[PDB]
């Protein structure tokens, strides 16, 4: 039944100020701690500082320099500050809740019990950029036995995330997309392929959906053989 | 600060087998003060147990905990597809909490040869003044592969990257994209463009070529 909702800007500047908060439903703050916990991407999980209602805040000593956490108990809400950023802060950011009730200091903590989601803050001096979509088209060089494979390269983007579809999701089976790798230009390339019959191609369309958000962009890309 | 090293780091097992977890804290702890958490790529770490055995509700039986000391173990006594997952210890005993880095818990499935795909790059992007070749590495366990760019047999490095997508629901392969990055100077200063592929089932490494000017 408690749940959470985020919000809070994702995409800053280096030296910026991250201001992140989250509302709790479902459930009162009170009696409870309450903390924010990050990941970076394919990396594990770290603990940032808890609050509860009152007021009391247990900050990471590896952070307590740059990091601040608020509490409004009248809108049920809690609220962390981070300064001093850096690209290293680029990571997905989650509210949780402990898993027992704890009052303002009890020196061994509970378990986290409910998390939320998590939301990606992205730190970096690069600015939003729009990516370029270029087909990956089906050749002699891309077929294996009735099987021909096509796909679309999105190139130089940031930040992220970006969604790809096929078809505009009519088209799901044998299709692949890829993480992103970070270049180093500071923007993102990923790619999304598929395999359809060698003898679809001619007669059936195959068009590559690409929605980035952040620069407002979204490009539909139709993928002809050689 | 409470370092926690998991242990293995990876573990390939199949539904219907047991599978055993350790987390190793740089000091000694109480049980009462450990937890374990499941994450599926994609979304929010779950709670399975706390205080060392306790199971979090939802949680079935055949998850397992225990250890005192330095030394705490989980147990998924059989496995089932819904556990196979990244999983995570954590000790809240000492400020401040730590995790450990983790211990995936992969499909043991048959040995899967890629099927090996490549694309030169496409005229929209030539007239970008850049040119990227990917290669298609499809349907293939297990994850350990090798990707090779040559161009005109020269050898390339620093100038490619790779991406692994997540292990896949229905079949449990992996397949990995590779991109190959040059200006188009570069690029057209040569002929021979070629993807080599290493894989535990193939008998010999796959070569996919072609030539500028196809």
């Amino acid at each position: 039944q408690v749940q959470f909702q985020q919000w809070g800007a994702g995409l800053l500047k280096p030296s910026e100020t991250l201001s992140l908060t989250c509302g709790v439903y479902g459930g009162s703050l009170s009696g409870y701690y309450w903390s924010w916990i990050r990941q970076t991407p394919g990396k594990g999980l770290e603990w940032i500082g808890e609050i509860n209602h009152t007021g009391t805040t247990n900050y990471n000593p590896s952070l307590k320099s740059r990091v601040t956490m608020s509490v409004d108990t009248s809108k049920n809400q809690f609220s962390l500050k981070m300064s001093s950023l850096t690209a290293a802060d680029t990571a997905l950011y989650y509210c949780a809740r402990e898993g027992a009730p704890r009052w303002a200091l009890k020196r061994p903590s509970n378990w986290f019990d409910p998390w939320g989601q998590g939301t990606l803050v992205t730190v970096s001096s690069a600015s939003t950029k729009g990516p370029s979509v270029f087909p990956l088209a089906p050749s002699s060089k891309s077929t294996s036995g009735g099987t021909a494979a096509l796909g679309c390269l999105v190139k130089d983007y940031f930040p992220e995330p970006v969604t790809v579809s096929w078809n505009s999701g009519a088209l799901t089976s044998g299709v692949h997309t890829f993480p992103a790798v970070l270049q180093s230009s500071g923007l993102y390339s990923l790619s999304s392929v598929v395999t359809v019959p060698s003898s679809s191609l001619g007669t059936q369309t195959y068009i590559c959906n690409v929605n980035h958000k952040p620069s407002n962009t979204k490009v539909d890309k139709k993928v002809e053989p050689k | 600060e409470i370092v926690l090293t998991q242990s293995p780091v990876s573990l390939s097992l199949s539904p219907g087998e047991r599978a055993t977890l350790s987390c190793r804290a740089s000091q000694s702890i109480s049980s009462t003060y450990l937890a374990w958490y499941q994450q599926i790529p994609g979304q929010a770490p779950r709670l399975l147990i706390y205080g060392a055995s306790s199971r979090a509700a939802g949680i079935p039986d055949r998850f397992s905990g225990g250890g005192s000391g330095t030394d705490f173990t989980l147990t998924i006594s059989r496995l089932e597809p819904e556990d196979f997952a990244v999983y995570y210890c954590q000790q809240y005993g000492s400020s401040p909490r730590s995790f450990g880095q983790g211990t995936k818990l992969e499909i043991k499935r048959t040995v899967a040869a890629p099927s090996v795909f490549i694309f030169p790059p496409s005229d929209e992007q030539l007239k970008s003044g850049t040119a990227s070749v990917v290669c298609l590495l499809n349907n293939f366990y297990p994850r350990e592969a090798k990707v090779q760019w040559k161009v005109d047999n020269a050898l390339q490095s620093g100038n490619s990257q790779e991406s692994v997508t997540e292990q896949d629901s229905k079949d449990s392969t992996y397949s990995l994209s590779s991109t190959l990055t040059l200006s188009k100077a570069d690029y057209e200063k040569h002929k021979v463009y070629a993807c080599e592929v290493t894989h535990q089932g193939l008998s010999s490494p796959v070569t996919k070529s072609f030539n500028r000017g196809e």
